[PDB]
Protein backbone atom coordinates (compact mmCIF):
# COMPACT_ATOMS: atom_id res chain seq x y z
CA UNK A 1 0.00 0.00 0.00
CA UNK A 2 2.28 2.75 -1.31
CA UNK A 3 0.65 6.14 -0.78
CA UNK A 4 0.89 8.73 -3.57
CA UNK A 5 0.42 12.26 -2.23
CA UNK A 6 -0.04 15.38 -4.35
CA UNK A 7 0.65 18.48 -2.29
CA UNK A 8 -1.69 20.94 -4.05
CA UNK A 9 -5.28 20.76 -5.26
CA UNK A 10 -5.37 23.91 -7.42
CA UNK A 11 -2.91 25.65 -9.73
CA UNK A 12 -3.18 29.12 -11.22
CA UNK A 13 -1.49 29.94 -14.51
CA UNK A 14 -1.71 32.19 -17.55
CA UNK A 15 -2.06 31.33 -21.24
CA UNK A 16 1.60 31.07 -22.16
CA UNK A 17 4.00 30.09 -19.34
CA UNK A 18 5.33 27.07 -17.46
CA UNK A 19 3.34 24.85 -15.08
CA UNK A 20 4.79 22.17 -12.83
CA UNK A 21 2.88 19.57 -10.78
CA UNK A 22 4.56 17.37 -8.17
CA UNK A 23 3.76 14.30 -6.08
CA UNK A 24 5.69 12.24 -3.53
CA UNK A 25 5.82 8.55 -2.69
CA UNK A 26 5.84 6.74 0.63
CA UNK A 27 8.41 4.14 -0.44
CA UNK A 28 11.15 3.92 -3.03
CA UNK A 29 9.51 3.46 -6.43
CA UNK A 30 12.31 3.12 -8.95
CA UNK A 31 11.12 5.30 -11.87
CA UNK A 32 7.68 3.68 -12.30
CA UNK A 33 5.22 6.60 -12.19
CA UNK A 34 2.52 7.34 -14.79
CA UNK A 35 0.48 10.49 -15.48
CA UNK A 36 -3.15 10.93 -16.56
CA UNK A 37 -5.49 13.69 -17.77
CA UNK A 38 -9.26 14.01 -17.43
CA UNK A 39 -10.98 16.84 -19.34
CA UNK A 40 -14.48 17.82 -18.11
CA UNK A 41 -17.08 15.23 -19.03
CA UNK A 42 -14.60 12.58 -20.20
CA UNK A 43 -12.63 9.52 -19.08
CA UNK A 44 -8.92 9.66 -18.14
CA UNK A 45 -6.18 9.40 -20.78
CA UNK A 46 -2.62 8.13 -20.45
CA UNK A 47 0.13 10.66 -21.21
CA UNK A 48 3.47 9.61 -19.67
CA UNK A 49 4.02 5.89 -19.08
CA UNK A 50 7.29 5.69 -17.15
CA UNK A 51 8.74 8.61 -15.21
CA UNK A 52 9.81 10.30 -18.46
CA UNK A 53 8.61 8.21 -21.43
CA UNK A 54 5.95 9.98 -23.48
CA UNK A 55 3.20 8.19 -25.40
CA UNK A 56 2.67 8.31 -29.20
CA UNK A 57 -0.35 10.60 -29.69
CA UNK A 58 0.66 13.24 -27.13
CA UNK A 59 1.68 16.83 -28.02
CA UNK A 60 5.27 17.94 -27.57
CA UNK A 61 4.57 20.45 -24.79
CA UNK A 62 4.05 17.73 -22.15
CA UNK A 63 6.97 16.14 -20.32
CA UNK A 64 7.90 14.45 -17.06
CA UNK A 65 10.89 13.52 -14.95
CA UNK A 66 11.91 12.33 -11.52
CA UNK A 67 13.38 9.35 -9.67
CA UNK A 68 13.34 7.92 -6.18
CA UNK A 69 10.39 9.48 -4.35
CA UNK A 70 9.98 12.94 -5.94
CA UNK A 71 8.41 13.33 -9.38
CA UNK A 72 7.27 16.19 -11.62
CA UNK A 73 5.03 16.88 -14.62
CA UNK A 74 5.66 19.99 -16.71
CA UNK A 75 3.96 21.91 -19.50
CA UNK A 76 6.18 24.25 -21.53
CA UNK A 77 3.39 26.53 -22.79
CA UNK A 78 -0.27 26.34 -21.83
CA UNK A 79 -3.27 26.59 -24.12
CA UNK A 80 -6.95 27.08 -23.39
CA UNK A 81 -7.55 23.34 -23.80
CA UNK A 82 -5.22 22.38 -20.94
CA UNK A 83 -7.85 22.98 -18.25
CA UNK A 84 -8.31 19.51 -16.74
CA UNK A 85 -7.30 17.45 -13.71
CA UNK A 86 -4.09 15.41 -13.48
CA UNK A 87 -3.22 12.20 -11.61
CA UNK A 88 -0.02 10.34 -10.74
CA UNK A 89 -0.14 6.54 -10.55
CA UNK A 90 2.43 4.09 -9.20
CA UNK A 91 2.90 0.81 -11.12
CA UNK A 92 5.58 -0.83 -8.98
CA UNK A 93 3.69 -3.15 -6.57
CA UNK A 94 0.58 -5.28 -6.44
CA UNK A 95 -2.30 -2.82 -5.83
CA UNK A 96 -1.97 0.12 -8.22
CA UNK A 97 -2.51 3.36 -6.32
CA UNK A 98 -3.54 6.77 -7.65
CA UNK A 99 -2.88 10.24 -6.30
CA UNK A 100 -5.32 12.88 -5.17
CA UNK A 101 -5.74 15.07 -8.25
CA UNK A 102 -4.69 18.65 -9.03
CA UNK A 103 -7.03 20.93 -10.98
CA UNK A 104 -5.45 23.49 -13.26
CA UNK A 105 -7.11 26.91 -13.26
CA UNK A 106 -6.33 29.22 -16.17
CA UNK A 107 -6.19 32.88 -15.13
CA UNK B 1 -2.42 -35.17 -7.06
CA UNK B 2 -4.15 -31.79 -7.29
CA UNK B 3 -3.96 -28.51 -9.22
CA UNK B 4 -3.16 -25.17 -7.55
CA UNK B 5 -2.61 -21.51 -8.43
CA UNK B 6 0.29 -19.21 -7.46
CA UNK B 7 0.13 -15.43 -8.04
CA UNK B 8 3.32 -13.73 -6.87
CA UNK B 9 5.40 -10.62 -7.54
CA UNK B 10 8.79 -10.69 -9.26
CA UNK B 11 11.77 -8.38 -9.74
CA UNK B 12 14.60 -9.43 -12.06
CA UNK B 13 18.02 -7.75 -12.19
CA UNK B 14 20.66 -8.40 -14.84
CA UNK B 15 23.80 -7.18 -16.64
CA UNK B 16 25.74 -7.67 -19.86
CA UNK B 17 29.33 -8.70 -20.57
CA UNK B 18 31.71 -8.68 -23.52
CA UNK B 19 35.11 -9.69 -24.86
CA UNK B 20 37.58 -7.55 -26.82
CA UNK B 21 40.42 -9.25 -28.71
CA UNK B 22 43.08 -7.59 -30.85
CA UNK B 23 45.02 -9.09 -33.73
CA UNK B 24 48.76 -9.56 -33.77
CA UNK B 25 50.76 -7.05 -35.76
CA UNK B 26 51.76 -3.44 -35.27
CA UNK B 27 48.80 -2.72 -33.02
CA UNK B 28 46.38 -0.94 -35.34
CA UNK B 29 43.91 -3.76 -36.01
CA UNK B 30 41.12 -5.34 -34.01
CA UNK B 31 39.52 -8.74 -34.55
CA UNK B 32 36.48 -9.08 -32.30
CA UNK B 33 34.04 -7.16 -30.12
CA UNK B 34 31.28 -9.53 -29.08
CA UNK B 35 28.81 -10.27 -26.29
CA UNK B 36 29.34 -12.84 -23.53
CA UNK B 37 27.01 -14.29 -20.86
CA UNK B 38 26.91 -12.61 -17.45
CA UNK B 39 25.31 -13.56 -14.14
CA UNK B 40 24.27 -11.70 -11.01
CA UNK B 41 23.13 -12.39 -7.44
CA UNK B 42 20.85 -10.27 -5.26
CA UNK B 43 18.22 -10.25 -2.50
CA UNK B 44 14.88 -8.44 -2.54
CA UNK B 45 11.76 -8.38 -0.39
CA UNK B 46 8.22 -9.51 -1.16
CA UNK B 47 5.16 -8.87 0.99
CA UNK B 48 6.15 -11.33 3.70
CA UNK B 49 9.82 -12.27 3.66
CA UNK B 50 13.02 -11.57 1.75
CA UNK B 51 14.09 -13.82 -1.12
CA UNK B 52 17.52 -14.38 -2.68
CA UNK B 53 17.67 -14.94 -6.43
CA UNK B 54 20.01 -15.45 -9.38
CA UNK B 55 19.95 -14.48 -13.05
CA UNK B 56 21.96 -15.17 -16.21
CA UNK B 57 21.69 -12.96 -19.29
CA UNK B 58 22.38 -14.06 -22.87
CA UNK B 59 21.50 -12.99 -26.41
CA UNK B 60 20.60 -14.41 -29.84
CA UNK B 61 20.05 -13.22 -33.40
CA UNK B 62 23.14 -11.05 -33.58
CA UNK B 63 23.93 -8.63 -36.41
CA UNK B 64 27.65 -8.17 -37.00
CA UNK B 65 29.28 -5.20 -38.72
CA UNK B 66 32.83 -4.35 -39.78
CA UNK B 67 35.07 -1.48 -40.85
CA UNK B 68 37.93 -1.64 -43.38
CA UNK B 69 40.08 1.47 -43.59
CA UNK B 70 42.33 0.33 -46.41
CA UNK B 71 45.10 -2.27 -46.41
CA UNK B 72 48.44 -1.03 -45.05
CA UNK B 73 50.48 -2.24 -42.07
CA UNK B 74 49.50 0.96 -40.19
CA UNK B 75 45.75 1.47 -40.56
CA UNK B 76 42.58 1.12 -38.50
CA UNK B 77 40.24 -1.79 -39.22
CA UNK B 78 37.70 -3.71 -37.14
CA UNK B 79 37.13 -7.25 -38.41
CA UNK B 80 33.86 -7.77 -36.51
CA UNK B 81 31.85 -5.95 -33.88
CA UNK B 82 28.38 -7.03 -32.79
CA UNK B 83 25.15 -5.07 -32.40
CA UNK B 84 21.61 -5.93 -31.26
CA UNK B 85 18.70 -4.64 -33.27
CA UNK B 86 15.07 -5.41 -34.21
CA UNK B 87 15.74 -8.96 -35.46
CA UNK B 88 17.15 -10.23 -32.17
CA UNK B 89 16.30 -11.53 -28.71
CA UNK B 90 17.45 -11.15 -25.11
CA UNK B 91 17.32 -14.25 -22.90
CA UNK B 92 17.20 -14.09 -19.10
CA UNK B 93 17.31 -17.09 -16.77
CA UNK B 94 15.88 -16.83 -13.25
CA UNK B 95 15.68 -19.13 -10.23
CA UNK B 96 14.67 -18.24 -6.70
CA UNK B 97 14.88 -19.42 -3.08
CA UNK B 98 11.15 -19.04 -2.46
CA UNK B 99 8.46 -21.58 -1.58
CA UNK B 100 6.71 -20.95 -4.90
CA UNK B 101 9.57 -22.25 -7.08
CA UNK B 102 9.39 -25.71 -5.50
CA UNK B 103 6.20 -26.41 -7.47
CA UNK B 104 7.51 -25.59 -10.99
CA UNK B 105 7.98 -29.25 -11.94
CA UNK B 106 4.76 -30.38 -13.67
CA UNK B 107 3.48 -27.08 -15.07
CA UNK B 108 0.09 -26.80 -16.77
CA UNK B 109 0.26 -23.13 -17.78
CA UNK B 110 2.33 -20.04 -17.03
CA UNK B 111 1.92 -16.36 -17.87
CA UNK B 112 3.88 -13.21 -17.06
CA UNK B 113 2.94 -9.55 -17.07
CA UNK B 114 6.18 -7.52 -16.87
CA UNK B 115 6.91 -3.93 -17.86
CA UNK B 116 9.58 -2.54 -20.19
CA UNK B 117 13.08 -1.10 -19.72
CA UNK B 118 15.63 0.80 -21.85
CA UNK B 119 19.29 -0.12 -22.21
CA UNK B 120 21.63 2.57 -23.54
CA UNK B 121 25.29 2.38 -24.50
CA UNK B 122 28.43 4.18 -23.37
CA UNK B 123 31.72 4.91 -25.09
CA UNK B 124 34.90 3.00 -25.96
CA UNK B 125 38.33 4.22 -27.05
CA UNK B 126 40.36 2.48 -29.76
CA UNK B 127 43.88 3.17 -28.50
CA UNK B 128 46.15 3.40 -31.51
CA UNK B 129 49.92 3.68 -30.97
CA UNK B 130 50.42 6.85 -33.05
CA UNK B 131 47.67 9.34 -33.87
CA UNK B 132 44.26 10.44 -32.69
CA UNK B 133 41.96 7.74 -31.35
CA UNK B 134 38.56 6.88 -32.82
CA UNK B 135 35.67 6.42 -30.39
CA UNK B 136 32.40 4.49 -30.56
CA UNK B 137 29.50 6.00 -28.63
CA UNK B 138 25.71 5.91 -28.49
CA UNK B 139 22.89 3.48 -29.15
CA UNK B 140 19.67 2.45 -27.42
CA UNK B 141 17.00 -0.25 -27.49
CA UNK B 142 13.94 -1.24 -25.42
CA UNK B 143 12.81 -4.65 -24.17
CA UNK B 144 9.29 -6.10 -24.36
CA UNK B 145 8.15 -9.44 -22.96
CA UNK B 146 7.45 -12.33 -25.33
CA UNK B 147 7.06 -15.61 -23.40
CA UNK B 148 8.43 -18.05 -20.79
CA UNK B 149 10.12 -21.42 -21.42
CA UNK B 150 10.93 -24.29 -19.04
CA UNK B 151 13.45 -27.04 -19.85
CA UNK B 152 14.76 -30.23 -18.21
CA UNK B 153 17.84 -32.41 -18.69
CA UNK B 154 17.75 -36.08 -17.72
CA UNK B 155 20.97 -37.28 -16.08
CA UNK B 156 20.95 -40.45 -13.92
CA UNK B 157 17.41 -40.20 -12.46
CA UNK B 158 17.95 -36.52 -11.57
CA UNK B 159 16.34 -33.66 -13.47
CA UNK B 160 18.16 -30.38 -14.12
CA UNK B 161 15.77 -27.45 -14.47
CA UNK B 162 15.87 -24.01 -16.09
CA UNK B 163 13.42 -21.15 -16.56
CA UNK B 164 14.02 -18.62 -19.33
CA UNK B 165 12.32 -15.32 -20.17
CA UNK B 166 12.15 -13.98 -23.73
CA UNK B 167 12.26 -10.33 -24.75
CA UNK B 168 11.80 -8.78 -28.18
CA UNK B 169 13.43 -5.48 -29.03
CA UNK B 170 12.70 -2.09 -30.61
CA UNK B 171 15.22 0.59 -31.56
CA UNK B 172 15.18 3.99 -29.85
CA UNK B 173 16.26 7.58 -30.26
CA UNK B 174 20.09 7.85 -29.86
CA UNK B 175 22.03 6.51 -32.82
CA UNK B 176 25.53 5.11 -32.52
CA UNK B 177 28.49 6.40 -34.48
CA UNK B 178 32.19 5.70 -34.95
CA UNK B 179 34.29 8.88 -35.08
CA UNK B 180 37.08 9.43 -37.68
CA UNK B 181 35.36 7.02 -40.09
CA UNK B 182 32.74 7.07 -42.86
CA UNK B 183 30.33 4.76 -40.98
CA UNK B 184 27.25 6.89 -40.49
CA UNK B 185 24.56 6.95 -37.84
CA UNK B 186 22.96 3.54 -37.40
CA UNK B 187 20.40 2.25 -34.89
CA UNK B 188 20.80 -0.56 -32.38
CA UNK B 189 22.90 -1.33 -29.32
CA UNK B 190 26.55 -2.37 -29.84
CA UNK B 191 28.72 -4.41 -27.46
CA UNK B 192 31.38 -1.77 -26.76
CA UNK B 193 29.98 -0.64 -23.38
CA UNK B 194 26.44 -1.96 -22.85
CA UNK B 195 26.03 -1.35 -19.14
CA UNK B 196 27.01 2.36 -19.30
CA UNK B 197 28.60 2.29 -15.86
CA UNK B 198 25.50 0.96 -14.09
CA UNK B 199 25.42 -1.79 -11.50
CA UNK B 200 22.33 -3.53 -12.93
CA UNK B 201 19.09 -3.11 -14.86
CA UNK B 202 15.67 -3.93 -13.44
CA UNK B 203 12.26 -5.26 -14.54
CA UNK B 204 9.26 -5.71 -12.21
CA UNK B 205 5.93 -7.45 -12.68
CA UNK B 206 3.81 -10.47 -11.75
CA UNK B 207 3.29 -14.04 -12.92
CA UNK B 208 0.62 -16.74 -12.59
CA UNK B 209 1.40 -20.46 -12.34
CA UNK B 210 -0.80 -23.58 -12.40
CA UNK B 211 0.76 -26.97 -11.69
CA UNK B 212 0.07 -30.45 -10.38
CA UNK B 213 1.25 -30.89 -6.80
CA UNK B 214 0.97 -34.08 -4.70
CA UNK B 215 -2.23 -33.90 -2.67
CA UNK B 216 -1.82 -34.65 1.04
CA UNK C 1 -10.70 -0.44 -29.78
CA UNK C 2 -13.88 0.36 -27.86
CA UNK C 3 -15.23 -0.47 -24.40
CA UNK C 4 -18.80 0.10 -23.23
CA UNK C 5 -20.51 -0.23 -19.83
CA UNK C 6 -24.15 -1.00 -19.08
CA UNK C 7 -25.61 -1.12 -15.59
CA UNK C 8 -28.85 -0.70 -13.65
CA UNK C 9 -28.42 2.86 -12.41
CA UNK C 10 -30.60 2.63 -9.31
CA UNK C 11 -30.39 -0.07 -6.66
CA UNK C 12 -31.67 -0.39 -3.08
CA UNK C 13 -29.42 -0.95 -0.05
CA UNK C 14 -28.43 -4.50 0.96
CA UNK C 15 -28.84 -5.68 -2.64
CA UNK C 16 -26.63 -6.84 -5.51
CA UNK C 17 -25.08 -5.17 -8.57
CA UNK C 18 -24.14 -6.37 -12.05
CA UNK C 19 -22.29 -4.41 -14.73
CA UNK C 20 -21.44 -5.75 -18.20
CA UNK C 21 -18.49 -4.40 -20.22
CA UNK C 22 -18.76 -5.32 -23.91
CA UNK C 23 -15.44 -4.89 -25.71
CA UNK C 24 -14.64 -4.53 -29.40
CA UNK C 25 -11.56 -4.20 -31.59
CA UNK C 26 -9.36 -6.72 -29.76
CA UNK C 27 -9.52 -10.21 -28.25
CA UNK C 28 -10.06 -11.13 -24.62
CA UNK C 29 -7.79 -14.17 -25.00
CA UNK C 30 -4.84 -11.89 -25.72
CA UNK C 31 -5.37 -9.03 -23.25
CA UNK C 32 -6.48 -8.44 -19.67
CA UNK C 33 -9.11 -6.09 -18.26
CA UNK C 34 -9.38 -4.00 -15.07
CA UNK C 35 -12.23 -2.43 -13.09
CA UNK C 36 -11.94 0.87 -11.16
CA UNK C 37 -14.29 3.41 -9.60
CA UNK C 38 -14.37 7.03 -8.44
CA UNK C 39 -16.52 8.24 -5.54
CA UNK C 40 -17.82 11.82 -5.55
CA UNK C 41 -15.20 14.16 -4.14
CA UNK C 42 -12.65 11.35 -3.89
CA UNK C 43 -9.87 9.96 -6.03
CA UNK C 44 -9.76 6.81 -8.12
CA UNK C 45 -9.72 3.34 -6.55
CA UNK C 46 -8.69 -0.03 -7.98
CA UNK C 47 -11.03 -3.02 -7.69
CA UNK C 48 -9.76 -6.07 -9.56
CA UNK C 49 -8.27 -7.69 -12.62
CA UNK C 50 -9.01 -10.75 -14.76
CA UNK C 51 -6.14 -12.41 -16.63
CA UNK C 52 -5.89 -13.93 -20.10
CA UNK C 53 -6.96 -17.35 -18.90
CA UNK C 54 -9.52 -17.49 -16.13
CA UNK C 55 -7.72 -16.03 -13.12
CA UNK C 56 -8.57 -13.06 -10.90
CA UNK C 57 -6.95 -10.68 -8.44
CA UNK C 58 -9.02 -8.63 -6.01
CA UNK C 59 -8.78 -5.66 -3.69
CA UNK C 60 -8.13 -6.66 -0.10
CA UNK C 61 -10.86 -4.61 1.56
CA UNK C 62 -13.63 -5.64 -0.85
CA UNK C 63 -12.43 -9.23 -1.33
CA UNK C 64 -15.35 -10.95 0.38
CA UNK C 65 -17.98 -9.27 -1.81
CA UNK C 66 -17.09 -8.97 -5.49
CA UNK C 67 -16.20 -11.42 -8.24
CA UNK C 68 -15.20 -11.07 -11.89
CA UNK C 69 -15.85 -13.48 -14.76
CA UNK C 70 -15.85 -13.19 -18.54
CA UNK C 71 -16.85 -14.80 -21.83
CA UNK C 72 -14.35 -15.17 -24.67
CA UNK C 73 -16.74 -16.10 -27.49
CA UNK C 74 -19.21 -13.27 -27.03
CA UNK C 75 -16.59 -10.70 -26.12
CA UNK C 76 -17.88 -9.23 -22.87
CA UNK C 77 -16.68 -9.11 -19.26
CA UNK C 78 -18.98 -8.70 -16.28
CA UNK C 79 -18.76 -7.69 -12.61
CA UNK C 80 -20.83 -8.45 -9.52
CA UNK C 81 -20.96 -6.80 -6.08
CA UNK C 82 -23.36 -7.79 -3.31
CA UNK C 83 -24.66 -6.49 0.04
CA UNK C 84 -23.80 -2.93 -0.83
CA UNK C 85 -23.93 0.17 1.38
CA UNK C 86 -24.36 3.90 0.87
CA UNK C 87 -20.59 4.30 0.49
CA UNK C 88 -20.69 2.46 -2.85
CA UNK C 89 -22.17 5.27 -4.93
CA UNK C 90 -19.60 5.97 -7.65
CA UNK C 91 -18.85 5.82 -11.37
CA UNK C 92 -17.59 2.43 -12.53
CA UNK C 93 -15.04 2.04 -15.33
CA UNK C 94 -13.65 -0.87 -17.33
CA UNK C 95 -10.18 -0.45 -18.81
CA UNK C 96 -7.54 -2.49 -20.61
CA UNK C 97 -4.10 -3.47 -19.31
CA UNK C 98 -1.06 -2.79 -21.50
CA UNK C 99 2.17 -3.24 -19.54
CA UNK C 100 2.24 -4.20 -15.89
CA UNK C 101 -0.42 -1.88 -14.44
CA UNK C 102 -0.81 0.77 -17.15
CA UNK C 103 -4.40 1.56 -18.12
CA UNK C 104 -4.29 1.90 -21.89
CA UNK C 105 -7.89 2.47 -23.05
CA UNK C 106 -10.77 3.59 -20.84
CA UNK C 107 -14.52 3.19 -21.11
CA UNK C 108 -17.27 5.76 -20.85
CA UNK C 109 -18.53 4.71 -17.44
CA UNK C 110 -21.85 4.05 -15.76
CA UNK C 111 -22.99 5.75 -12.57
CA UNK C 112 -24.67 4.14 -9.57
CA UNK C 113 -27.24 5.66 -7.23
CA UNK C 114 -27.88 3.96 -3.90
CA UNK D 1 11.44 -28.35 -22.99
CA UNK D 2 8.01 -26.69 -23.23
CA UNK D 3 7.16 -23.15 -24.33
CA UNK D 4 4.31 -21.24 -22.68
CA UNK D 5 2.98 -18.76 -25.20
CA UNK D 6 -0.55 -17.38 -25.25
CA UNK D 7 -2.17 -19.69 -27.81
CA UNK D 8 -1.16 -23.28 -27.03
CA UNK D 9 1.80 -25.00 -25.40
CA UNK D 10 4.55 -26.11 -27.78
CA UNK D 11 6.98 -28.67 -26.38
CA UNK D 12 10.00 -30.43 -27.82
Amino acid sequence: DIVMTQSHKFMSTSVGDRVSITCKASQDVTSAVAWYQQKPGQSPKLLISSASYRYTGVPDRFSGSGSGTDFTFTISSVQAEDLAVYYCQQHYSTPPTFGAGTKLELK
Amino acid sequence: WKEMQYNRDITIRFKFANTIIKSGGLGYKWSEISFKPANYQYTYTRDGEEVTAHTTCSVNGVNDFSFNGGSLPTDFVVSKFEVIKENSYVYIDYWDDSQAFRNVVYVRSLAANLNSVMCTGGSYNFSLPVGQWPVLTGGAVSLHSAGVTLSTQFTDFVSLNSLRFRFRLAVEEPHFKLTRTRLSRLYGLPAANPNNGKEYYEIAGRFSLISLVPSN
Amino acid sequence: VQLKESGPGLVAPSQSLSITCTVSGFSLSRYSVHWVRQPPGKGLEWLGMIWNIGSTDYNSALKSRLSISKDNSQSQVFLKLNSLQTDDAAIYYCARNSGFDLFDFWGQGTTLTV
